[PDB]
């Protein structure tokens, strides 16, 4: 299963 | 950065003549991902032709397996043909069995 | 008895017209298991693997959920870091993702990953105690602190040790009749004379899994890597790997020639000699 995205760069 | 295509053609099985097969042709250590990659027959582009899904190298180089069924015969010819950024021509590798 | 999951995201501006082209696949060790391209018609999560179809629709709704999003987040970085580096709208370019862990044969936390790139370069990376991140260039510079902000290593860290390991285990159990097996290598030697003094031995490998494998030649017992040749691992399509070595022989002295093969399917080391 993935991860949710992350934060914005 | 750019890298340019290694390539690799060859069966997934001992090719034999007369005997179902498939021919693969797989490009790697390349970037970017836009490539054009065709199998032919006599010269001539095979239409029926798959690949599996875009992944990478831990370089962050990609990878790609372009594949067929075919049955080898004595007298039919293949290679694999390809196009990059980083090349100025296509890339043509003759299909030989002992490798 | 080592195993491990990994996703690896690809998305690639198109300034010409609409939305990047992104593409997800994951795997358990050499074994893809879904996959996810917005060009493709589904607009969902796909399985690649037989063993993953079993999973019900509100997995699928799941992981759709979270590539689709994903998607938009890298949209929207590849605007920022264009800004970063002071590019043109006119360029196309690529961000990349790889994350995943590392288990034992017990089934515990060994290691985790989570490393991104821009055109083909390293940009930002979680370090391996998963509590630090390094960076690249300056543009990395203001994305770490940024993430420092918001905790985000806290976030990676107990994805990689929880969920990540808790999934790869149910996966290794759904799937374990072939995740769970190794095929060991199905090896055999070939003899090309060259000249009237000199020959090729081409030491094969075929139908192994997992992809990892070493191939070497010994002359009279000794390591030679002189005259040698080997292709990179490849694919065969099916699942498995093939690989192959060569070595260039005076004709006649063939028999001093052995191929030693290692592979985690041979409790031993394979030897192989031309008759």
């Amino acid at each position: 299963k993935t991860f949710p995205p992350t934060e914005p760069k | 950065i750019q890298r340019t295509p290694k390539i690799q053609v060859y069966s997934r099985h001992p090719a034999e003549n007369g005997k179902s097969n498939f021919l693969n042709c797989y490009v790697s250590g390349f970037h970017p991902s836009d490539i054009e990659v065709d199998l032919l027959k006599n010269g001539e582009r095979i239409e029926k032709v798959e690949h599996s899904d875009l992944s990478f190298s831990k370089d962050w180089s990609f990878y790609l397996l372009y594949y067929t069924e075919f049955t080898p015969t004595e007298k039919d010819e293949y290679a694999c043909r390809v196009n990059h950024v980083t090349l100025s021509q296509p890339k043509i590798v003759k299909w030989d069995r002992d490798m | 008895g080592s195993h491990s999951m990994r996703y690896f995201y690809t998305s690639v501006s198109r300034p010409g017209r609409g939305e990047p082209r992104f593409i997800a696949v994951g795997y358990v060790d050499d074994t893809q298991f879904v996959r996810f391209d917005s060009d493709a018609a589904s607009q969902r999560m796909e399985p690649r693997a037989p063993w993953i179809e079993q999973e019900g629709p509100e997995y699928w709704d799941q992981e759709t959920r979270n590539v689709k999003a994903q998607s938009q987040t890298d949209r929207v970085d590849l605007g920022t870091l264009r800004g970063y580096y002071n590019q043109s709208e006119d360029g196309s370019h690529t961000i990349q993702i790889m994350y995943g862990c590392d288990v034992g044969p017990d089934g515990r936390f060994l290691r985790g990953y989570r490393q991104d790139a821009y055109d083909g370069k390293d940009y930002i990376a979680l370090n391996e105690d998963l509590r630090s991140w390094t960076a690249a260039d300056m543009a990395a510079q203001i994305t770490k602190r940024k993430w420092e902000a918001a905790h985000a290593a806290e976030q990676q860290r107990a994805y990689l040790e929880g969920r990540c390991v808790e999934w790869l285990r149910r996966y290794l159990e759904n799937g374990k009749e072939t995740l769970q097996r190794t095929d060991p290598p199905k090896t055999h030697m070939t003899h090309h004379p060259i000249s009237d003094h000199e020959a090729t031995l081409r030491c094969w490998a075929l139908g192994f899994y997992p992809a990892e494998i070493t191939l070497t030649w010994q002359r009279d017992g000794e390591d030679q890597t002189q005259d040698t040749e080997l292709v990179e691992t490849r694919p065969a399509g099916d699942g498995t790997f093939q690989k192959w070595a060569a070595v260039v022989v005076p004709s006649g002295e063939e028999q001093r020639y052995t191929c030693h093969v290692q592979h985690e399917g041979l409790p031993k080391p394979l030897t192989l000699r031309w008759e």
